[PDB]
């Protein structure tokens, strides 16, 4: 009939339109976000206004009929964050968000200079409809919100692997933008999405070497979840990277040779960087009075594993790979070592020194 | 070929200088370094630089032959996974298909790149040294250089043989080699770390040390010979060079 | 160490590659050969200026590795391609890395990259006997 002929023809022109227009809606499982009765009120609510603006997520016009006859490479949708099956992203519409924020911030960085970016890119956004969208929304909505949009944004712009870990960088991040919030002239009475990306443009190189520690130590959990029980995480400046700079050299400093020798080497080189960076000042700028203190024993473990590691790093490998007598001798003056160190290892004191010296004497 | 290029010198008919050679203070010292290297030729009849002779006085045996010391491509030798489809679309994944065009290759042959001729890039852009097939960076450059004059020896006799073999198209096909000398040297200063003049003296006994050895392939007909070729003549320039600890004073003195 | 010392460029190129793939809605076909014409067309000054400076350094350790992408590849690249020494005004093919066309410059220059950083690397593996595979993929891939 002519009645379906005409029912095709606009289910010709709507398909690969509906089609287009999903991939914007359905990116890293935007959709679960709508079918769950869980997800709070303000979930829906900022999910109906993302998708009503047209300028803020401009889907830009496909055009799927002057093309050539190809392969099966339909419409493609991307998923930037690598979830689980069934799983979505905690912020609604996290990926376009993160997007404007980022050209905002860019816009602002250019615009202005060095000193003004603080307080005009948050201005800016707040000037968005965006930003007074959020501005509507007040009280504990707003602190989770918060708290959801700086989950999805570590799990955006990093690689994680374990949900203990994105707890850690959660709250790592949580502790820095509240610092970062303490040093802004403004009260605890609000706090913005902007903020959480201003702190990444600050501390980037503190999380950086903070996935890297927790990378190359991969059993970070029960070192980490007793340092974080035993000594509360409470203080603005964020100290969970010291804390876990503490944590990393007691354990490491407790199994001084229990595992193969060239291996505990071989660890120890690969975490000399990153604790290398976290006791040197370069670092350090903004620290606490607890976390400036915390990283001078940190350090002083680091030189006393750092002797002990070039104890163990040719006293018996390099030539007493062939001759074992000598091995027990090795084996305890690690011990010794200890023993003559337990408390001052400061190499750079005449007392410590000639300690040292004698002592290899 | 002797007693004309004399003829030739003593009358000013050398086919080197026709009134627009280079005007730095360096014309004089490529003029030396390619007095010598051609005497080098005439009286030298071995045939492990038979090579060098082919391509100075007779160009049409290298406007066809690999020129040696040159961008080459190293698989020859033989892995890291870039396999290129049969419709021509790389894919690197470890029966799958292609990233591209879906093509049924993968899994759930003369590959030539290397040329012919001077395919050397402009001279003025270069400061990389390259160390392939075994061959030290000292030898190796050291060939460069000598490879470098002769040609200039060869345009500068005979035009248009070397104006074809080049791959560069260039409006003064023996212009360029003046900044190819000096950027040549300009690397041998900064590598050996001798002065300039000493560094000329180095390459002097260098090359003097191919003629006072007396004692493979004629027209290095292909890549495989031709870095065999190399490998026998490295052999041979090194221990000169090895033992610049007491020609230098020696050198000096003198 | 002259074309090893030019790894460190390898995260920035990579994001040019991302913050196009993602931001290039496929149009089925490239908008006019010119990067600086396509400068000129996009909206944003601040983001053109971040593009500018994207585009430059990719440019910059393009045109020194090009005469070495000649011949120190893995995919046959046409000759003409690694030829010229190209600018802000050739054709814009060129940053996006297609598999086949243009792009293949691209996609090489980052190819050899990876084979210039593992490869190093291959010789700790050959060193320490002990191999941490810590094989960062091709989006991750960071100052670290």
């Amino acid at each position: 009939t002519f009645r379906h002929t005409l029912w095709k023809r606009v289910q010709g022109a709507v398909t690969p339109l509906l089609a287009s227009m999903i991939s914007f809606i359905d990116r890293d499982g935007n959709l679960e976000l709508l079918t769950r009765p869980d997800t709070p009120p303000w979930a829906r609510d900022l999910w109906m206004f993302i998708f009503s603006d047209t300028m803020l997520l401009n889907i830009p016009l496909v055009m799927n009929n002057e093309r050539h006859k190809g392969e099966m490479a339909y419409i493609v949708v991307q998923n930037h964050m690598n979830l689980s099956e069934n799983a979505s992203n905690n912020v609604p519409f996290s990926w376009k968000i993160k997007d404007y924020l980022e050209e905002l911030w860019v816009q602002a960085q250019y615009i202005t200079d060095a000193e003004g970016l603080p307080k005009k890119f948050v201005d800016i956004f707040q000037q968005t409809p965006l930003g007074r969208f959020l501005a509507q929304l007040h009280g504990e909505p707003q602190q989770e919100l918060l708290q959801c949009y700086l989950k999805d944004f570590i799990l955006l712009t990093m690689r994680v692997s374990t949900e203990e870990e994105l707890k850690f960088l959660q709250m790592a991040l949580w502790s820095c933008t509240r610092k970062l919030k303490a040093a802004s002239e403004a009260p605890e009475e609000e706090v913005s999405l902007p903020w959480v990306h201003l702190a990444y443009q600050r501390f980037r190189s503190r999380l950086q070497n903070f996935s890297r520690i927790l990378t190359i130590y991969p059993q970070v959990l029960h070192s980490l979840m007793e340092a974080r029980w035993n000594h509360e995480l409470a203080g603005c400046e964020m100290t969970l990277d010291a804390f876990a700079a503490m944590a990393c050299t007691e354990m490491l400093t407790r199994n001084t040779l229990k595992p193969s020798p060239q291996a505990w080497l071989q660890l120890v080189k690969n975490l000399s960087m990153p604790l290398e960076l976290i006791c040197s000042d370069e670092h350090m700028q903004g620290s606490g009075s607890l976390a400036q203190a915390v990283i001078r024993e940190v350090r002083a473990q680091w030189s006393r594993i750092f002797s002990t590691a070039l104890f163990v790093e040719h006293v018996l490998l390099g030539t007493e790979s062939r001759v074992p007598e000598l091995q027990g001798l090795v084996t305890e003056h690690v011990f010794l070592l200890d023993k003559c160190l337990r408390e001052n290892s400061d190499v750079k004191t005449h007392g410590p020194f000639e300690a040292v010296m004698r002592t290899l004497c | 070929d002797i007693s004309r290029f004399a003829t030739s010198l003593v009358d000013n008919s050398v086919p080197l200088l026709r009134a627009g050679p280079s005007d730095s203070n360096l014309d004089g010292t490529v003029t030396e370094m390619a007095i010598h290297a051609a005497a080098v030729l005439l009286c030298g009849q071995n045939e492990l630089l038979e090579p060098l002779k082919n391509l100075a006085f007779s160009p049409a045996t290298m406007a066809h032959a690999f020129l040696p010391t040159m961008p080459e491509d190293l698989l020859a030798q033989a892995r890291v996974h870039w396999y290129t489809c049969p419709n021509g679309h790389p894919c690197s994944v470890g029966q799958s298909i292609c990233i591209d065009c879906h093509a049924p290759i993968g899994g759930i042959d003369k590959a030539d790149r290397t040329q012919t001729g001077h395919v050397l890039g402009n001279p003025q852009r270069r400061d990389v040294v390259t160390c392939d097939r075994g061959l030290p960076p000292v030898v190796f450059l050291l060939i460069r250089l000598l490879t470098h004059l002769a040609l200039l020896l060869g345009a500068s006799q005979s035009s248009q043989a070397l104006i074809n073999i080049i791959k560069p198209p260039v409006r003064d096909p023996k212009g360029f080699l003046q900044q190819h000398i000096l950027k040549d040297l300009e690397q041998l200063a900064k590598m050996l770390g001798h002065s300039a003049d000493e560094t000329i003296g180095v390459v002097h006994l260098v090359l003097r040390r191919l003629l006072q050895e007396q004692h493979f392939d004629t027209e290095l007909s292909t890549k495989e010979m031709r870095n065999n070729w190399e490998k026998e003549i490295a052999a041979v320039i090194s221990p000169e060079l090895e033992h610049l600890d007491k020609t230098l004073p020696t050198m000096n003195n003198l | 160490e002259a074309e090893l010392r030019l790894v460190k460029f390898l995260p920035e190129i990579l994001a040019l590659q991302r913050d196009l793939v993602k931001q290039f809605q496929n149009v089925q076909q490239v908008e006019y050969s010119s990067i600086r014409g396509f400068l000129s067309k996009h909206s944003s000054d601040g983001l053109r200026q971040l593009l500018h400076n994207r585009i430059t350094v990719f440019l910059s350790t393009w045109n020194k590795l090009r005469r070495s992408l000649e011949t120190n590849g893995e995919i046959n690249l046409p000759k003409d391609y690694c030829s010229t020494d190209l600018d802000l005004d050739t054709e814009f093919e060129i940053l996006l890395p297609r598999r086949r066309g243009l792009g293949l410059c691209a996609t090489a220059l980052v190819s050899y990259l990876i084979r210039l950083h593992n490869e190093i690397v291959y010789a700790v593996e050959k060193l320490s006997k002990e191999n941490n595979s810590y094989s960062v993929d091709a989006a991750e891939v960071t100052e670290l």
